[PDB]
């Protein structure tokens, strides 16, 4: 029975959906946070380690025995607290008291043809997932969407000081994203309190946070995919841990394909920023894209690729700078969205250009005459 | 040739965002330029 | 079947557009045979116009080379899809040959 062991593991997910059910729900503040986002700012400890992801015990231990003491004390109404959370306590002392180490101390870092075809096809999407692509491409490109195009104002430590400068030094990337869960997690602790208390109209740009479902509705979103890209991260890492660049590419078209799916921004990234910052111009048309356009000039005056190479670093400087003033502008836009695309384009090329670089014949015959 | 054709081009694309039609063609042909100047290799369009 | 006939006649028009193209076609082989190649692959061309002019009146025979790098290199795929493939290049050499034609039916229309 492999599903006993998979649901020896299976404990995180089921407390998540049961401090779903904690949320909205009990106190509209503490349950939330103490329940489900003490749940999510332990999945960060273990992932902030980064050698202990899903094997941090200790606190993950001390979670059940906290939410045991809440119950004993609290949790009709007498009857709707006791069966609501002692149906989340049910599934928590129950690991405390069996199976804690599947999920916690065992995922350690330390059918025929057609179905043989859909598991290679799992793995290499994961891979994908492992890499760049997903690490913090797509991470990005939802936040972005849920902190400028979404609530504005105060999410700027969750966008432009966070992935405004992660993106060109990826050196803090992933702390970067740790950083994020964390507040993020802070946020929704604070909007939980909406601000309809005794309102007397300190300022950064208020919004308020007047509506209860709506407003909790995205940053929750944003964290929840910090954590599914930490999933297929550590996933990996310990599929890693236990468990053709020129020469495909004149073998046929097979081979072409192959070696540009694996190296595309390798060498287009230069083209593929130029034709990125014209797509800011076109979606602004603006006096803010004529400092992009005449950057545009600028290393398009460069020619050889060297001396672009050397206005690079100084090139996402401008672009990372002007994601946070844009922000400043909108605080103190879909066009944030634009510069954030060409930021995090520009950015992976400053990360190849000084550093990954230091019948076919028909096709050929086609781009080559 | 090409790199000033590649110029006119951005000029054009950097005189429309200071308006005061659209640049959707002319992307289009940045796009083009920037690929044909990339493919004057010295191997491949050598040959 | 309908295909089938289809297909037969996709041949048959082969033909006919290379009965009209033959004399281009051969000139193309006394001169083109030994120019347009682009199949050359890898880094540059070390043997630079060994590798081209002299490779492999009107119809001429055995006065430059044989066949050495592969004659059919070129008729391999070429004639390795004489369907579809080969009606399209069939019309290319027609309109290649006939190109004065051509301008002047662009030029009526």
């Amino acid at each position: 029975e492999l599903v006993k062991g998979v649901y020896a593991k299976y404990w995180i997910y089921v407390c998540a959906g049961m401090f779903i059910v904690v949320s909205f729900a009990g106190r509209l503040v503490v349950y939330k946070i103490v329940y489900m986002f003490l749940f999510l700012l332990c999945l960060t400890l273990f992932q902030v380690y980064y050698s202990l992801w899903r094997k941090l015990l200790k606190a993950f231990w001390w979670l059940v025995v906290a939410y045991t003491m809440l119950v004993l004390i609290a949790v009709s109404e007498l009857f709707s607290s006791i069966l609501v959370p002692g149906f989340f306590l049910l599934a928590c002392i129950l690991q405390l008291h069996y199976f804690h180490r599947p999920f916690m101390q065992l995922t350690d870092m330390e059918l025929e043809l057609a179905a043989g075809f859909s598991d290679v096809l799992s793995r290499v999407q994961v891979f994908l997932r492992r890499l760049l692509e997903l690490h913090v491409f797509k991470l990005v490109a939802l936040y972005t969407v849920w902190v400028a195009l979404k609530e504005v104002s105060v999410m700027n430590l969750l966008l432009v000081v966070l992935w405004a400068f992660a993106l060109p030094y990826p050196r803090f990337r992933p702390m970067a994203s740790c950083l994020s869960t964390v507040w993020t997690c802070v946020i929704i602790v604070c909007k939980m309190l909406y601000q309809l208390k005794v309102v007397n109209p300190n300022w950064f740009g208020v919004r308020k946070g007047f509506p209860n479902l709506g407003y909790i509705q995205n940053h929750l979103q944003v964290l929840l995919l910090l954590v599914f890209e930490a999933i297929v991260y550590r996933r990996q890492e310990h599929y890693r841990r236990q468990h053709g660049t020129r020469q495909q590419l004149d073998q046929d078209l097979l081979g072409c394909l192959k070696y540009f799916i694996n190296f595309f921004f390798y060498k287009f990234g230069l083209e593929i920023c130029f034709l990125m910052a014209v797509n800011v111009i076109g979606q602004r048309m603006n006096f803010l894209v004529t400092l992009h356009g005449c950057w545009l000039v600028a290393i398009l005056t460069r020619r050889h690729r060297q001396a672009i190479a050397r206005l690079w670093p100084n090139y996402c400087l401008f672009l990372a700078l002007f994601l946070l003033y844009q922000y400043l502008l909108c605080l103190g836009s879909t066009n944030l969205i634009s510069d954030f695309l060409l930021l995090l384009c520009a950015s992976q090329q400053w990360q190849v250009f000084s550093a990954e670089r230091t019948y076919l014949d028909m096709l050929k015959v086609a781009v080559f005459r | 040739l090409w790199d000033c054709l590649i110029l006119y081009n951005v000029t054009v694309i950097i005189s429309k965002n200071m308006l005061s039609a659209g640049i959707i063609w002319d992307s289009v042909c940045f796009f083009f330029l920037l690929l044909q100047r990339r493919v004057f290799l010295s191997h491949y369009y050598l040959h | 079947f309908l295909w089938m006939l289809g297909q037969a006649l996709v041949d048959e028009l082969t033909r006919w557009l290379q009965e009209f193209t033959r004399h281009h076609g051969t000139m193309s082989d006394v001169l083109r045979a030994e120019r347009y190649l682009l199949t050359q692959e890898l880094l540059q061309g070390g043997e630079v116009h060994r590798g081209v002019l002299d490779q492999l009146a009107s119809e001429l025979l055995l006065d430059r080379r044989l066949r050495i790098p592969e004659l059919e290199e070129a008729e391999l795929f070429a004639e390795g899809q004489g369907r579809a493939l080969r009606l399209l290049r069939a019309v290319y050499q027609c309109v290649a040959a006939h190109s004065e034609l051509l301008c002047y039916f662009i030029i009526i229309l």
